[PDB]
Parts: C-alpha cells; sequence; structure tokens
C-alpha cells in the first residue's frame, strides 16, 4: 500500500516500486561481528552447562 | 545505424547474447542459492 | 572419566547463517573436555517423530566456521509438541547438558 | 438372498446363487474362514483344472503361491494397504475371485500384523455385476460377526493369524448410489472413463493420505479406458503408492499393453521421458485433451527394479525417485 | 495379551517399540492397534469377578 500510494503521488510523479530482500536476509557466509561472538558465546555456554 | 543490444532479459532478435544478461544471472544466481540455503535448513520449497 | 558428560545441541528457529559456527566452537570446547557431542537434527519435531541424534566428533567440525543455515537442521517446533517424547529421548540419551 | 435375485436379473448364470445356499463356514474348527470359503470355491466351480492351466501357460509358476514363495514372512505381513486393480480377462470370475481371497490369505499368515486394507475395484461392466458375489463371499471368509450392508468395507480378522482386514470394493453400483445420495432409482449409465475419475474424487474427498505397499494390475475388460500400463502411469503421477511399493502383474495373455508396460517399467530413465512425451505428442488430440490419461501422465524419474518374473507374471518394485 | 502388544512386522526402532507409537507419512500411528489414536481407555483395567 505505501508503494502503491507514493506512485499515484504527485499526480504519478515518480515510479514506486517495492523490494523484497526477504528470507536471503540470512546471509551465505556468517560476518566477522557473527563468526567472533558465536565464538566467545559458544565457549561461555559450554563453561556453563559442562 | 549500429545497434549493441544491453538488455538482462535477452530479448532483442539479431543476438544471442544481450548485454548485462550474465551481470544480471550471475546476481540472481547468487540470490537462489542463499534461497536454496535457507530451504535446506528448514522440508520447505520456494517460488522464486 | 567419572566427570564427562553428554552434552546435547539443538538449532530451534529460523536459520541464520551464525549457526554452524557457534555449534563447531561449541562442539570442539566440549570434545576437548572429553564429552560426548550429540546434535538433535531438525529441531524438536525431529526429535520427537524420529529420534534423530547425531554424534558428532572432530571430523563432522570440518568447514562449519564459513558455512550458513544449518548442517543438522533449524526450525521453530516446540518440546510442547510432546515434552514426554521430548523426557523419554533425554534419558535414552542420558543427556547432561543442552545449548 | 437378495443379491440372487440380482444376479438373474443381470443375466448371470444360477450357479453363483446356488454357491451362495451351500456357502457356509463352521467357525469352531481348525480351518481358517477364508481358506474354507476358499476350498468350497473350488469344488462347486471344479477350479482345478484352470488353476493348474493358469500355472501351466505360465511356464509352471506357482500362482496359488505368488507372495508367499517371493517375500519372506515379514516381506509378506507388513504389506498393508493392497490395491487390486481389477480382475484379468484371462481368467474366470470364480478363478478371479478365488486368487482375492489366496491372495488375502497369503498376506495373514501371521499373528504379528498391524491392520490390513485391501481394495478391489471392479472396472468394466463384466465383472461389476459380481460385486455382492463377492461382498457376501469376503464377509463369510472374514467372518464379520463381530460388528451386510448395500455399500461399505468390510471388516472381520483373516488368514492363519487372524489379522484384522478392511476389504474395500469400489465398482460403479457403489459410486451410482453414493451420486445419488442413496436414492432407490441408480439406473443412469456410467462410462468406465467417468468411473476411474469419481474414484479419484472419492480419494481427495475422503482425505485418504496413506500409500499402496502392494499393486495388483492385469489384463482388465475394456481395454481402451482400463490399460494397465495407463493405470500405474496415474497412480506415479498422484503420489499414491509406497517408496518401495510392489507391482505385481499377473496374466495369461501377452499381447502389445504388456510389451508397452514392460519396457516403460524395466525402461532406462531416457526411454520414459520419451514413452510419456512421444504418446502425449501422438494420442492427445483437442477432443481427447480432458481424459484423465492427459492430466495424470506418468514420471519416467520413478525406478523399478525386476524381482521376480516367471513367463507372464512378474514382480518389479519401486527403487528410487531421480530428483 | 499379544493384541495390547506391539507388532513384530512393522519397520519400527527401538524406540518407537518403546514409546509404542511410530510417525507413518507424518500421521502418528499405534505401534500396537495401527491406529491413528496412540491411547487405548481399554488397557488399564479392573479385573474382578
Amino acid at each position: 500500500l505505501i508503494a502503491a500510494i507514493i506512485g499515484e503521488a504527485g499526480k504519478g510523479r515518480f515510479e514506486s516500486r517495492t523490494a523484497v530482500p526477504g528470507h536471503v536476509q540470512q546471509g551465505k557466509s556468517p560476518s566477522s561481528i557473527d563468526r567472533v561472538n558465536a565464538c566467545r558465546l559458544a565457549i561461555k555456554c559450554c563453561n556453563f552447562i559442562e | 545505424l549500429v545497434l549493441i543490444p544491453a538488455t538482462i532479459s535477452n530479448n532483442v532478435p539479431g543476438t544471442e547474447y544481450s548485454l548485462g544478461s550474465d551481470t544480471c544471472l550471475n546476481s540472481f544466481m547468487e540470490y537462489c542459492d542463499v534461497i536454496k540455503q535457507s530451504a535446506a535448513a528448514t522440508n520447505r520449497v520456494f517460488v522464486v | 572419566e567419572s566427570s564427562r558428560l553428554n552434552i546435547a545441541i539443538i538449532h530451534v528457529g529460523a536459520p541464520t547463517s551464525a549457526l554452524n559456527p557457534a555449534t563447531r566452537v561449541a562442539t570442539l570446547n566440549s570434545l576437548a573436555k572429553g564429552h560426548r557431542v550429540f546434535a538433535i537434527r531438525n529441531g524438536f519435531a525431529g526429535l520427537i517423530r524420529h529420534g534423530a541424534v547425531r554424534e558428532l566428533n572432530w571430523i563432522d567440525v570440518e568447514d562449519w566456521h564459513n558455512t550458513g543455515g544449518s548442517e543438522i537442521g533449524t526450525n521453530r517446533s516446540l518440546p510442547s509438541d510432546d515434552m514426554g517424547t521430548v523426557a523419554y529421548y533425554f534419558q535414552q540419551y542420558k543427556f547432561d547438558g543442552l545449548i | 438372498d437378495s443379491i440372487i435375485r440380482d444376479l438373474e436379473r443381470e443375466n448371470v448364470g444360477p450357479e453363483f446363487g446356488e454357491f451362495l445356499n451351500t456357502l457356509q463356514t463352521d467357525l469352531n474348527s481348525e480351518k481358517p474362514p477364508i481358506e474354507q470359503v476358499k476350498s468350497q470355491l473350488e469344488t462347486h466351480f471344479n477350479l482345478a483344472h484352470e488353476t493348474q492351466e493358469f500355472s501351466r501357460k505360465n511356464d509352471n509358476a506357482p500362482v496359488d503361491k505368488l507372495l508367499t514363495n517371493y517375500y519372506n514372512n515379514y516381506e509378506v505381513n507388513v504389506l498393508e494397504f493392497v490395491l487390486q486393480m481389477g480382475f484379468s480377462r484371462d481368467l474366470s470370475i470364480p478363478l478371479n475371485v478365488w486368487f482375492v481371497l489366496d491372495m488375502i490369505s497369503q498376506l495373514s499368515t501371521s499373528k504379528q500384523d498391524l491392520p490390513l486394507d485391501y481394495y478391489l475395484v471392479l472396472n468394466n461392466s463384466q465383472t461389476g455385476k459380481y460385486s455382492d458375489f463377492v461382498r457376501y463371499l469376503i464377509y463369510e471368509a472374514v467372518g464379520a460377526e463381530i460388528h451386510l450392508a448395500n455399500r461399505g468395507p468390510i471388516r472381520g480378522n483373516v488368514g492363519a493369524g487372524d489379522r484384522k482386514i478392511t476389504f474395500h470394493l469400489l465398482c460403479k453400483k457403489t459410486a451410482r448410489m453414493i451420486l445419488v445420495g442413496d436414492d432407490r432409482e441408480t439406473d443412469f449409465e456410467m462410462s468406465d472413463r467417468s468411473f476411474v475419475t469419481l474414484l479419484l474424487d472419492y480419494y481427495q474427498r475422503v482425505g485418504t493420505t496413506k500409500k499402496i505397499d502392494l499393486l495388483l494390475l492385469t489384463n482388465n475388460f475394456d481395454t481402451n479406458m482400463n490399460n494397465k500400463l495407463q493405470q500405474l502411469k496415474i497412480l506415479e503421477s498422484l503420489n499414491m503408492l509406497k517408496s518401495n511399493c510392489y507391482v505385481l502383474d499377473y496374466q495369461i495373455t501377452v499381447d502389445q499393453v504388456t510389451a508397452n508396460f514392460n519396457s516403460y517399467v524395466e525402461g532406462i530413465p531416457a526411454f520414459r521421458r520419451h514413452e510419456i512425451a512421444n504418446f502425449l505428442k501422438k494420442r492427445k488430440t483437442p477432443k481427447n485433451a480432458d481424459e484423465l490419461i492427459f492430466k495424470y501422465v506418468g514420471r519416467w524419474n520413478i525406478c523399478y527394479q525386476k524381482k521376480f518374473h516367471q513367463g507372464n507374471i512378474s514382480i518389479h518394485q519401486i527403487s528410487g525417485y531421480l530428483d | 495379551d499379544a493384541n495390547f502388544q506391539v507388532k513384530h512386522n512393522a519397520n519400527l526402532s527401538a524406540d518407537e517399540r518403546h514409546l509404542r507409537f511410530f510417525y507413518d507419512d507424518g500421521v502418528k500411528t499405534s505401534a500396537v492397534s495401527g491406529k491413528s489414536s496412540v491411547i487405548d481407555d481399554n488397557t488399564s483395567v479392573v479385573i474382578g469377578i
């Protein structure tokens, strides 16, 4: 609806388009921040339960 | 007057290769890989 | 030997690329101490419906620091689906800890 | 008794109505009811020559113990969902019936079985009329003195192992009854084609999500519609068979359908894919288009593996799904 | 009674035979009755005169 309202705005001034990355949001490879933290926290999990 | 076909679609007759179709193919291929990988993580299909 | 335990790892929820690297470090940390690492494949539903437990070793962990999604499977199913069955399996595999 | 009038009315010989009088199970006796009725069928109808011949003309195959021999006790007794896709045009109605009971007895040797579901489909007009004869036969065979009906499944115990069975008989009389909400006036035409699509209409509206693990195939009358290969092809498309479903094809006569059939079942994936494609190209007309065969076309990617073959009788099992 | 006991001619795992149920094609089936309803109320009985 937001995209539809933008389109009709300015008596058809600009071309509005929707984009839905969606399930691609998970990514192909984890970032370095993710890799570094996954390691810190996994270590802390094991230290706790064990 | 010379035309060098340039479309991600490859709808122009005269060529079997339009400029930008490999760029496009590769970006969509990278997108589909991530989607299939996600399907592989969960008995699920994706309509792309 | 007396202090060695059976550790369970489960992936509950939608996929993230961070799952395999986290599971890798947790498996190595645990194996280093002599504990046995068991991966509950395909969340609680996998456990309940198929008893989908897989033992992990130093070699199994290979290439996981780079890989996205889940190698064991991730889903939003809950133990609620059948506690009794979850409890039966926890007792069978004698889990002494869970991540 | 009412059946005896129905039979005379359907041009059927009195023999049948006469059998239903001399037909009675001893119950208390060591011999299981299915086996009693079975032996009574052989006597009244003299099915000794024809059975022997059915073996003889099929390279002396054991037409009495087709299942029993091939499979071990576990394998035969694990089968729970069975579809019998008609009656052979090569055997008499009493031999065909007998064989139903005989195949049934074969899967019920054990006392360590989960329930059995057996579906008999009597597709053409030739056999269709004997539904009630078969129903009174299966009723006595199982001994449904547990708790017959105009419609519906016959439930009881069966064989050497008293294995709970539920025998389902799909024919046009039951299909008409259904369509007219059980009205007295069920006298209207119904083509074998219509009948196949209504059987499906029922599977999808009844909800059934159980897989057939033994598929009995033969040469039925009305091959234009009741074509062996075409029935298999359909079941493959609708995802109705178990991933290790057994496909038994029995008969005496060898024709082109049997060649077409065997070349498909035993064909390489490339052969099957073309088999399908060229049929569609050669046989599909804009008038033909709607027929079920044009929709539920088979799947080349289903692999089979030969298990048994004694001249004209064979067992193939689904061995994989390429994807 | 064998009727109330797990059936031996079935593709059953040791845990499936202990749980007395198995998941067939999604459907939770009783490893005894073959029925969808896993719990039979007739199995817990008072034996009297």
